């Protein structure tokens, strides 16, 4: 009947930021405020809320999104930003209530020649609407000419693969990233606090 | 995968004249982030690359193979192919493959100017014979 | 993919009396849809019809390979495979896939009857020695 | 804010429809009697609303459904039909309220030697049930003899290839549909009109 | 399907010193539910298991390829693979494969201790010679 | 229009206990004496409702879960039990309303050589939710050395087949389950009785 944080923060992977993991956390008496005493957390931004805040108040849903993306594209992980992970891989909506954690997982990550098993999604035909997920695989048109399914000059495979080293910098360097949304929708409650 | 590895499949005895499409699978990664090129070394001599493509899918030959052979592209199934034409018997030689990865900031640097590449497999034999 | 495209594997070097599975990978459409098609050109010799089935997954043989060949529908993957068993020298050669579609008001037709394909394969060789 | 519908409309290749594409329209403004100019539309059938008051009447849910289906199947799109398509691929409410678009796409789908790229599912154990979509490729057993997953004889792979070629008549030719359900059921409101 | 078959591939003519991976693909149930074993039989001489592997993936080899050969197990894609290095020319033999399943309440088991196997593969030929 | 049970419970293939099949049975009337009747299930325990009141009854939602599992473990399925399948791949929550329906499948799952169709999830880093559907295939850590995807000591594929063979013993045969599920909710009713 507790709530399971630990297997949100303390897991041996994360999913790819372009095939992003939800996972919703019901039916749960949790504890919030011995999770903030980590302050080896490198972000921790809460949306139409204050860091403390949220123990008496409840919402119906609880989801935990997380995936992994490198240190220069943290700043994207925020209502209304630009960049391929905003508009390519996850975005939030405009009027997200909610909160985002990051912090650098270089040690857990990254191996000596390279970890190339993250992937993230480098081009697409549009941006996506607030939490859809894309996961197709089609090759990109980036010219005039037809790709007809072929890669080729102008014909792009959309998704790549980030190459993350421990002797790479910061902006270069693996950070994990959860998303709780607090969405206020009605159903019986499910998530309890402190 | 900790590591990338490749495997090259499709190595055959094949007569003069003939034809043959070997293929370089991949793991740990997407191949699309890396350039990959095609090597031969055939009995006695030394290693040679015939053929690499890189991520912007720029193709470039040696002059002994050049309007032969086709370096391709399947990124769905994670592969680099090489269609080799009108083989002749001194296309006999071991076929290897080689990977290194482009990072972000040179996504447009062309290829066979990277001889050198970080990640090798082990090769498929090609048997050009009557 | 533009056009539907036919890869075969599976070609090796095999002793008299050894057994061997081609397949016929292809690429376009739904296999499912085509009559599919074997042939095989021995050095020097024309090509000759060796098997085939139709939509409805009937097979018809030549009477060279009858009993010893086995033509056969996987389309979970795409492919047509070829079992050869019992083989004998004279069947070294290069095998040979090629489809054509079945339209819908044809679809109770048998193969190898028309002979006729539009879409074929580089095929794989076979050779068969001690 | 306002929709631009052109993106269910515009897109390069479509889908296959045993496996029809949905998209929702989250909220957003919507401009109806501008299309409708389009007079190019070889079909433009609207069930329990009428057809030229859509810019006064507003609706909670708004679905855009689209696929590709050849030209003498296109009878099969409309509530309370029978065909491998109405029954086999999509299925229709006899409850329908919304709007059936289809036009002809030869000059876009076709190709000389023929386009063998698009779907369709020709057995099935069952109809579906309206707006159900089965995506499953088990081996059809058509005969007495049970089929065990292998393709032979009374044993038949249930999905097929449509042959598009420039040539062929129009009952042989590609149509591209697009399907607007307008639910009305208890929740948020999405797209109104002008 | 109805019953579990076993294909091996990978065969090549090769050169002494060379390397090769030959793999073993399961359809029926799950590979990682059997033990898996390896066989050659060079012409004219009777079968020789060489190289095994159980359900808690520990290996066994013969003695004529310990420290060449590597048997592995992927079985996300419901295969075997069997690693050889530098391969002589008294190893050109066909390659069998070959497997039986371990049920639960043995899990806890060694292998080519077990050489009595269900279920055989038709073999994939090796050939190395110069 | 009626409710189709003979479907659900004369289907030649089952799904895999780790691929659990699920089907909703809405909008229609169903027939549940013709089904009770037949005294030739091993098994039929009902939790939440009485097995004869659901002629009376109607409901908004009605899931049929199915799926093949052996003898001895039809005893996990239940609320609050453990084991493999409980814990691993079908769990059933503590407030479950509905019945479970198993019944031997020896004569059409068993094969002479053995049938290893059927899968199961062995191992697994925690328990699933209720009505969690896990079919990754991640390699599984049993021991202090990470795995990194490939597979050896300590680093087993999560996959096992069970071997259904007719001489097994009743423990070990196999036995066909179908849970229903009646969902009550605030919303128009669906599926009613006779």
């Amino acid at each position: 009947n507790l709530c399971p944080f630990g297997e949100v923060f303390n897991a041996t992977r994360f999913a790819s930021v372009y095939a992003w993991n939800r996972k919703r956390i019901s039916n749960c008496v949790a504890d919030y405020s011995v999770l903030y005493n980590s302050a080896s957390f490198s972000t921790f931004k809460c949306y139409g809320v204050s860091p403390t805040k949220l123990n008496d108040l409840c919402f119906t849903n609880v989801y935990a999104d997380s995936f992994v993306i490198r240190g220069d594209e943290v700043r994207q992980i925020a209502p209304g930003q630009t960049g391929k992970i905003a508009d390519y891989n996850y975005k939030l909506p405009d009027d997200f209530t909610g909160c985002v954690i990051a912090w650098n997982s270089n040690n857990l990550d990254s191996k000596v020649g390279g970890n190339y098993n993250y992937r993230y999604r480098l081009f697409r035909k549009s941006n996506l609407k607030p939490f859809e997920r894309d996961i197709s695989t089609e090759i990109y048109q980036a010219g005039s000419k037809p790709c007809n399914g072929v890669e080729g000059f102008n014909c792009y495979f959309p998704l790549q693969s980030y190459g993350f080293q421990p002797t790479n910098g910061v902006g270069y360097q693996p950070y994990r990233v959860v998303v709780l949304s607090f969405e206020l929708l009605h159903a019986p409650a499910t998530v309890c606090g402190p | 995968g900790p590591q990338v590895q490749l495997v090259e499949s499709g190595g055959n005895l094949v007569q003069p004249g003939g034809s043959l499409r070997l293929s370089c699978a991949a793991s740990g990664g997407t191949l699309a982030s890396f350039a990959v090129g095609w090597f031969r070394q055939a009995p006695g001599k030394e290693r040679e690359g015939v053929s690499c493509i890189d991520v912007i899918n720029r193709a470039n030959y040696a002059d002994s193979v050049k309007g032969r052979f086709t370096i391709s592209r399947d990124s769905a199934k994670n592969t680099v192919y090489l269609q080799m034409n009108s083989l002749e018997p001194e296309d006999t030689a071991v076929y290897s493959c080689a990977a290194h990865f482009v990072p972000p900031g040179s996504r447009l640097r062309g290829c066979l100017v990277n001889e050198l590449y970080n990640y090798w497999g082990q090769g498929t034999q090609v048997t050009v014979s009557s």
